[PDB]
């Protein structure tokens, strides 16, 4: 809200109001006022895009790594490994 | 970073307030971010949203103190100078409310805010009270009714100062 | 009764004049810890008794023991300042 | 290279190696160590007095870093260094192997605190003395 | 010298911590006090020149009315209302709004702000009790040294 | 004989526990009460010989002003101020500081200390409720024996 | 100095021992042991 | 240290160290603003 508000305080904000009204009048009817702005380059845009994708992969990789260090996941993974180990023992016992 | 604009983040309330009160005496001796440099330092310090927020606070605080003084002191038989100053100030406030209504993302976004509703109550109460007094300035009863309406006005103004 | 005796002796020894000293601090702490543990044991065995047969447990709590000049276990527990034993539902049921 | 200062020339080889560790970390972009040394406002010996070639080529010596850390702790930090014990004539002293270890570890410990490497700090803290 | 005691010294430290909550309450209370005081003082004595007595009237009763001492007999006397019912049969109809403004004000101050202060004190106490004990243990050394 | 009841006996035990918090409040309150009382009594009646009435004046109003009963009409009468506004048009300018000292004092006592006591009571209650139940169960045996 | 060094070693040894008795560390160590056990079974199956 | 020998630990805390202009460890801890060290029972026992 205070980015777009004029600087001048309330007794003196009438000067700012008539100045903006004067600019609006010069732009709509006279059209003697030129406006200038800045457009971001494609290089810095592709740099931000590359940065965002790299950080997306890093957060997801970190998130998967963090979720595998949880107690529930480690107990479940340990359980499945012990089940697969028993299956391989059944194969070993068959061979003896 | 957007709040402080092109100024250092270590600036406190009192430093920016003192620099606001003393522009030519506190701004050179502050490092952040010769008509070439002095003009650049003003344009950077006074383009910041924080400085505008501080200017609006101070302005609303004077408005509260001056309007409070106006309601406490007796009304004259004609429209006084302080009444004219407050009239110019509230038309300016009304124009500022119209300016924020036009350039926002709709009437609904404006009316959602509780402070905009408080602003409308402020402008409405002052104009009723002012026209009540201005209808018959020499009438004692009109002055009494006008101060009665303006009693609600001072309460809303101090409530609006909590923003 | 022995668990109550163990709790009382450790609690009295931990604040006794013979245990004050720079080297006995940890020992004192250990005594207090052990006292609580023995108190817990006295509660636990009591609870088991009340679980198996409440009337026989009441008879056990009313039984006069020769080691404390012919008076019952609740009197012993009160004299040993065992708040946990006294606050137990079995003991409270006998008192009611 | 040889230096006219008698204090800098008395320094052993491992102090120059710690200076090399500071230099390698300092040449990296946006390193806080170089900023700390520049904002410290000290001379080659670390004294708060604020030629030029010696002041830049040997800007990361252990004595100067010790002075910076000394102002960082409190108003009365003063580590007493004795590099004379690393000579071969003190080999017959019984406890010297511990002292040489302790001093060396301490200096490396301070370097590891400066770069904020906790694991290396804890290991050098464990080998040396005055743990608390 | 209360700081030596294991009961009073930590409570002293908590008091200094609760001073910020007291200051927060003062800043919130200042809004209602000044607003109600200017409004009420203007309604009770209109057509009067500003003086130091006007400022004392703005500050005096509003502050002491949040502690339960209501100046309603005194406000009734100042309002020049002669009826058996208090704020009736007055010379001006505007002064009859004084009990209403007051009705909002003590609702704002006692019902809302004081109870909010109780909530801030309870929350603040639970947050900084262990820190107060730690701070007392540091001040134990400070007093000893 | 309330101790037999499952509701009143534990509450009795909690009351005895809260007496320490009450004592802590009394020790903190004593500082402000004696300080404000000596200061206020000296400002209200200067150039007077010390007597028992001076001591009663130090103790009487300060203690009862923390319960909301403000002696402002009585203090206004003792100050010999004849104005319509209360602490104005006085014989001595020093006695006009009485409402200010009082303004600090009840801020110290009601706003700060009473709310702190509420926080100590809530914390103390949550800490020792189970211990109070255990103590009631021991006192059940004591009364039975 | 000797007392302080001995107690430094004792606290660090006790700290390592305490950290190995934690639930997370024991589950992780148990998991790595079961993984190493499967690798050794692969070797056993190769031998059969 | 306090677990092994409290008196020797007290002697250690009272020992003046050359690295801080001949004053003890509690002074060092206070100067380092270590609230946790100062709030410890061993340090408090030495202070009492
Ligand atoms: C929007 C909110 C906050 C304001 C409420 C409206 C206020 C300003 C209006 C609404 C009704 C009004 C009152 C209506 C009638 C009378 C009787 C007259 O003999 C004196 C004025 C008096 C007492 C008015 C004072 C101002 C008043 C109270
Ligand atoms: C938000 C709250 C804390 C505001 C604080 C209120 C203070 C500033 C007010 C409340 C009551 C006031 C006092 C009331 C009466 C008098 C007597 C007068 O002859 C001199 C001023 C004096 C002594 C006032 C000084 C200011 C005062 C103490
Ligand atoms: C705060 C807002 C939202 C609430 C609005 C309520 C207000 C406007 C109401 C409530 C009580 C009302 C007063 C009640 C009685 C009288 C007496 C009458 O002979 C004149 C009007 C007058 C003096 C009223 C004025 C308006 C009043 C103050
Ligand atoms: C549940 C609670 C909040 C109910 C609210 C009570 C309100 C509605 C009551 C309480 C006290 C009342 C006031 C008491 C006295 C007067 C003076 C009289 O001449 C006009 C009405 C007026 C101004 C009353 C208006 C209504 C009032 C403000
Ligand atoms: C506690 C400290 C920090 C606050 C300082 C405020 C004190 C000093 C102020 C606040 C209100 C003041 C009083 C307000 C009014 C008067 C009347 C005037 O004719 C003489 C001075 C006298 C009696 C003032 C003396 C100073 C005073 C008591
Ligand atoms: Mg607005
Ligand atoms: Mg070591
Ligand atoms: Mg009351």
């Amino acid at each position: 809200e205070y980015k777009d508000r004029p600087f001048l305080p309330a007794p003196f904000i009438l000067l700012a109001h008539v100045h903006m009204l004067f600019m609006r009048l010069l732009r709509l009817c006279g059209v003697h006022t030129q406006e200038h702005e800045k457009i971001q380059d494609d290089e810095t845009k592709r740099k931000i895009t590359t940065f965002e994708e790299l950080n997306t992969d890093k957060f997801l990789r970190r998130w998967e790594r963090e979720r595998q260090e949880m107690l529930e996941a480690r107990v479940k993974m340990t359980n499945d490994n012990v089940v697969q180990a028993m299956g391989m023992m059944d194969q070993l016992l068959e061979h003896m | 970073a957007d709040w402080y604009g092109h100024l250092k983040s270590v600036t406190s309330f009192w430093a920016v307030l003192f620099a606001f009160f003393f522009p030519f005496f506190v701004l050179p001796f502050i490092n952040f971010s010769g008509a070439h440099r002095l003009r650049r330092k003003f344009a950077k310090f006074y383009s910041a949203p924080y400085t505008r927020f501080i200017s609006d606070l101070l302005s609303h605080f004077v408005l509260c103190v001056v309007t409070s003084y106006f309601v406490l002191d007796k009304l004259e038989d004609t429209i006084s100078a302080i009444e004219w100053i407050l009239l110019v100030w509230f038309v300016a406030l009304l124009l500022e409310e119209l300016r924020q209504m036009i350039f926002c993302d709709g009437i609904a976004e404006y009316i959602s805010d509780t402070w905009n509703r408080l602003d409308l109550i402020m402008i409405t109460l002052f104009f009723v009270g002012f026209f009540t007094h201005a209808s018959d300035p020499s009438n004692q009863d009109s002055k009494v009714v006008s101060k009665g309406i303006h009693a609600f006005l001072v309460v809303v103004l101090w409530l609006r100062f909590m923003r | 009764i022995n668990a109550l005796v163990a709790s009382r002796i450790l609690e009295r020894l931990s604040t006794h004049r013979a245990l004050q000293g720079p080297h006995l601090a940890e020992e004192r702490a250990k005594m207090q810890h052990n006292a609580k543990k023995f108190e817990e044991l006295a509660v636990g065995v009591l609870g088991e008794c009340h679980g198996s047969d409440s009337h026989m447990a009441s008879e056990m709590l009313h039984s006069k023991n020769d080691m404390f000049n012919k008076k019952n276990a609740i009197n012993i527990a009160y004299d040993a300042k065992s708040l946990a034993f006294l606050s137990h539902p079995a003991t409270q049921s006998v008192i009611n | 290279a040889k230096t006219n200062i008698t204090a800098l020339d008395e320094l052993p080889s491992f102090a120059l190696a710690i200076e090399e560790l500071y230099k390698r970390e300092a040449k990296k972009p946006h390193s806080h160590v170089q900023r700390l040394v520049s904002l410290s406002n000290t001379d080659v010996l670390g004294r708060h007095y604020r030629g030029r070639d010696l002041a830049n080529t040997r800007a990361y010596n252990v004595l100067r870093m010790d002075q910076i850390f000394a102002r960082l702790v409190s108003k009365d930090f003063s580590v007493n260094r004795d590099f004379t014990i690393y000579d071969s004539k003190y080999d017959k002293v019984p406890g010297i192997q511990f002292r040489r270890t302790a001093q060396a570890s301490h200096m490396l410990f301070l370097w590891a605190i400066c770069l904020d490497r906790f694991r290396m700090a804890r290991h050098f803290w464990l080998i040396g003395d005055q743990s608390i | 010298y209360y700081a030596l005691s294991k009961n009073l010294g930590p409570k002293l430290i908590m008091m200094m911590e609760m001073m910020k909550d007291v200051s927060t309450f003062v800043f919130l209370l200042l809004i209602f006090l000044i607003g109600y005081g200017v409004a009420a003082q203007s309604l009770l004595s209109p057509d009067e020149d500003f003086s130091s007595r006007t400022f004392i009237g703005v500050l005096f009763r509003p502050y002491f009315q949040i502690y339960g001492e209501l100046f309603l007999d005194d406000l009734n006397s100042e309002a020049n209302c002669l009826g058996d019912t208090p704020f009736t049969e007055c010379s001006r109809e505007t002064v009859r709004m004084v009990p209403f403004f007051l009705a909002v004000y003590i609702l704002g101050s006692n019902v809302l702000l004081v109870n909010l202060l109780i909530a801030m004190f309870n929350d603040t106490y639970m947050k900084v009790q262990e820190a107060a004990e730690d701070l007392w243990r540091k001040q134990n050394y400070e007093l000893c040294a």
